[PDB]
């Protein structure tokens, strides 16, 4: 019997993503798809400096190329996901039934 | 010999979840028998109340 | 350093078809 | 031609048989690469909890490699010197200064130039040359000569065990330390460390009697404190007897001179274990080096830092 | 305000490969195509 | 693994019992499953006196526990073995301290028993959980309840020799790290007791002990300094005493140093490695 009928309010929440948020444009973002791959917590930075063609004093210089190294951070996020037993076990079981 | 001893280990393990499905057939009886002797006042009670 | 006595094969970009800098 | 001990059939599906099961992708770019994870994750949650064989066969499957706890303090970078070896036992000096952003840790050379600036060979002078002034190290501590006054200058020092990730910064230098468990390292990849220990500073127990555990040795000698390191296979509960002999033929003798009042100074020393390493592994001797000259130094190899408390001799 | 929103890329970078395309030496056309190619694209900004 | 232990609640329960989990899902439990005997609630039980002594010989008896949820009727909640570093927080009734202490305790609270005390009309079961705090802190807050309960039996014997003002000016105020914190108020009463007959018995034990290894190293360096030191007025009252009362003296002596050596070492001894106080937790391991 339809006995009464009850008004509930779930919360709206705007959910964000990584390239949905405007800071995303700062980082030039990959997927390394495993990151136990990169071995070494250091990179190698090639910098090549050009040069400017001066011809009165005539004392020439090539691109005068010197190599820095920088270091590579890493991070780990993690958070828990909260699936009940009985939807699982729902799940496991392919109905036919509507 | 060590086909026979995995079929002894599976006779093992065979036997333990046997005995864990009787354990859980044995305590669903208990349990319902424990509930069945929880809501029952007794007779000399319910020889007036009834 | 790491890469002191191995050969490089290729590299991998990050995208970049045309361009060759980046990382 | 002809026919080995091993068949490498038989070997190669032992151990494919007992392989490890591969860790859980979870793809968040594509729906279609993820409805097949989250098939997987439902289909794993399934065959591992259901009542069959599946289950007792995931749960002999399954291994247990656990990350060790690391201790994240931020220094004053000029109270450090960066140009010390990775894998230093350091010393947290306990701040009792609530409005303190910062902390302060010791390597030896630093408690040693402390130790000496309160009252030897070359590492004396390798640590005036590192740490090139100690009178930063000494109004870095509040009270010094009154702590050691009152003797309870080691229990407000507590050992955070080893240093392994250490980054260069102008002010305010970061630090991590493991503290309990093995020492590893964490954002440099996982694939060996060492512990240096001043070999000037470190005795072998077991040498002078004539697992493998390492314990860290304050003494209170009558002109001013020293540390030590002892290294040992005994017992953890039977180190304080022949470290108390150790220390006998020094106490009473040195003793002799001095009497204390308001009563303080009868706590002669004080003892915590760092840890143990394996007996497998023994400690190989190399050098230090500063620019200036070098130090002979003790690598210790796989070591697992417990630090327990500093127990009095 | 110069507008309300940005066109960005919907999904991350895949790490792209680079260098050992192995085909065989095709003929003295295309090393010599390629050769003008790399070389006079120094002058060329299309 | 799942260290989780499942403690099914006889009734149903209700809101204040949500939120007195709420506050007390951070702080620990001892262990005995048995819904009666989860902690020390069959020590805090006012139909006996709560004592110390076997309130703390219960605990070293038993295991450790982290409370983790309280359901409708299920108490969720892990143990402690000893392998690997679980979370903790604080959410105690005194809000003491975590600077850096590389060494925990685990006491009963001697502050309030009501203030860890957590009560149910529904549930009789009157759980509690007892106070961890730093060692510094907790051996200066155990000499200054000790001292105290041993002045006010001496001031119940005889008020003329013993005051107040001049005891809460110190013996109230425990102050370690820069922060200076106050506290002042049976169980410390019989503890205090076991301490006063162990130095009483000290006297005529130590010089029993030292007369006995006076003389085995002929001549030490060591021996000889220990011996210059103790007191001149201590060392001639001994062979006054027959010999069986004098060895019952020694065995009683014998067990409550034992007794008290164990139990002036801080029990449960937790370890901590980094705290954050804006979370107000830290990592810990047992020790």
């Amino acid at each position: 019997k339809f006995e009464v009928l009850l008004g509930v309010y779930t919360n709206a929440i705007q959910y964000v993503r990584f390239l949905e948020t405007a800071l995303a444009v700062s980082c030039v973002n990959t997927e390394f798809k495993d990151l136990s791959r990169m071995t070494d917590g250091k990179i190698q930075f090639r910098i090549s400096v050009p040069t400017i063609a001066h011809g009165d004093g005539r004392r020439p210089s090539k691109q005068r190329t010197f190599i820095v190294v920088k270091n590579c951070h890493k991070h780990h996020i993690s958070t828990e996901m909260e699936l009940s037993m009985l939807d699982l076990e729902i799940l496991h079981s392919i109905p036919e039934t509507p | 010999v060590e086909y026979a001893e995995y079929v002894g280990a599976v006779k093992t393990v065979a036997s333990a979840l046997q005995f864990g499905v009787d354990a859980l057939e044995r305590g669903l009886i208990n349990t319902v028998l424990s509930v069945k002797l929880r809501h029952a006042p007794p007779m000399f009670i319910l020889q007036t109340l009834a | 350093s790491a890469a002191e006595g191995l050969f490089h094969s290729f590299d991998l970009l990050v995208g970049k078809d045309a361009r060759e800098a980046g990382i | 031609k002809v026919q080995g001990s091993v068949d490498r059939r038989r070997l190669q599906r032992r151990i494919a048989g007992l392989l490890p099961p591969p860790a859980r992708r979870l793809n968040i770019s594509r729906g279609s690469e993820f409805t097949r994870d989250v098939r997987g994750l439902v289909e794993e949650h399934a065959q591992a909890s259901s009542l069959s064989a599946a289950a007792v066969w995931r749960a002999g499957l399954l291994a247990p490699w656990r990350p060790p706890v690391f201790g994240d303090f931020l220094i004053h970078a000029s109270s450090f010197n960066n140009a010390e070896a990775t894998g230093t036992p350091l010393f947290q000096f306990k701040q009792s200064d609530p409005f303190s952003g910062v902390d302060a840790v010791f390597t030896p050379l630093s408690l040693f130039i402390l130790m000496n600036h309160g009252r030897g060979g070359g590492l004396t002078r390798m640590a005036n040359l590192l740490y090139d002034s100690p009178a930063t190290l000494a109004d870095l501590v509040p009270d010094f000569g009154r702590l050691v006054a009152d003797r309870r200058f080691h229990n407000f020092i507590t050992p955070v065990g080893p240093l392994v990730e250490n980054i260069k910064s102008t002010y305010l230098n970061k630090i991590t330390t493991v503290v309990h468990g093995p020492v590893v390292s964490k954002a440099i990849p996982r694939s060996t460390v060492k512990v240096t220990v001043p070999q000037e500073a470190f005795v072998d127990l077991d040498a002078w009697l004539s697992d493998a555990r390492l314990y860290v040795a304050l003494t209170y000698e009558e002109a001013g404190p020293r540390f030590t390191f002892f290294q040992s296979s005994r017992g953890h509960c039977q180190i304080m007897n022949i470290l108390r002999i150790y220390y006998s033929p020094s106490i009473m003798h040195r003793y002799a001179v001095v009497q204390p009042l308001h009563i303080e100074e009868l706590t002669f020393g004080a003892v915590a274990c760092l840890g143990t390493f394996s007996a497998t592994d023994g400690w190989r001797r190399s050098a230090f080096n500063y620019r200036g000259s070098s130090l002979p130094v003790v690598e210790i190899d796989s070591f697992y830092s417990n630090v327990s408390d500093w127990e009095v001799i | 305000e110069a507008d309300n929103q940005i066109m960005g890329p919907s999904s991350y970078a895949s790490f792209v490969v680079r260098g050992e395309n192995l085909v065989t030496a095709v003929s003295y056309g295309r090393v010599m195509r390629t050769f003008e190619h790399f070389m006079a694209r120094i002058v060329d900004s299309p | 693994m799942d260290l989780k232990v499942v403690v099914s609640l006889s009734s149903r329960l209700y809101t204040d019992e949500i939120a007195k989990m709420q506050q007390r899902i951070g702080c620990i439990l001892p262990l005995a499953q048995n819904v009666q005997g989860l902690g020390l609630g069959q020590v805090y039980s006012l139909e006996t006196v709560p004592d110390y002594v076997s309130m703390y010989n219960y605990l070293s008896d038993c295991t450790l526990a982290v409370l983790d949820e309280v359901s409708v009727d299920s108490l969720i909640l892990t143990k402690i073995v000893p392998g690997q570093t679980y979370a903790i927080k604080n959410k105690y009734q005194p809000f003491f301290q975590w600077h850096g202490t590389g060494s925990l305790s685990v006491m009963p609270p001697v502050f309030g028993r009501e203030h860890a005390t957590v009560k149910l009309e529904s549930n009789d079961v009157d759980i509690v959980f007892p106070m961890v705090l730093p060692t510094p802190i907790a051996e200066e807050v155990l000499q200054k309840i000790l001292l105290f309960n041993v002045y006010s039996r001496v001031v119940m014997q005889a008020p003329g020799n013993a005051d107040m003002l001049d005891v809460h000016m110190h013996l109230g105020s425990v102050s370690y790290l820069g922060h200076h914190y106050e506290l002042a108020l049976a169980l410390l009463d019989n503890l205090s007791l076991y301490f006063c007959i162990m130095v009483t018995l000290l006297p005529r034990a130590s010089m029993r002990l030292v007369r006995g290894l006076i003389r085995h190293e002929h001549h030490d360096l060591l021996n000889l300094f220990q011996e210059m030191v103790p007191d001149e007025i201590a060392r001639i009252d001994l062979d006054d005493l027959s010999v069986a009362d004098d060895l019952s003296r020694m065995r009683v002596m014998m067990t409550y140093l034992q007794s008290l050596a164990s139990l002036f070492n801080l029990g449960p001894r937790l370890a901590t490695a980094a705290y954050s106080q804006e979370t107000l937790t830290a990592t810990c391991w047992l020790r």
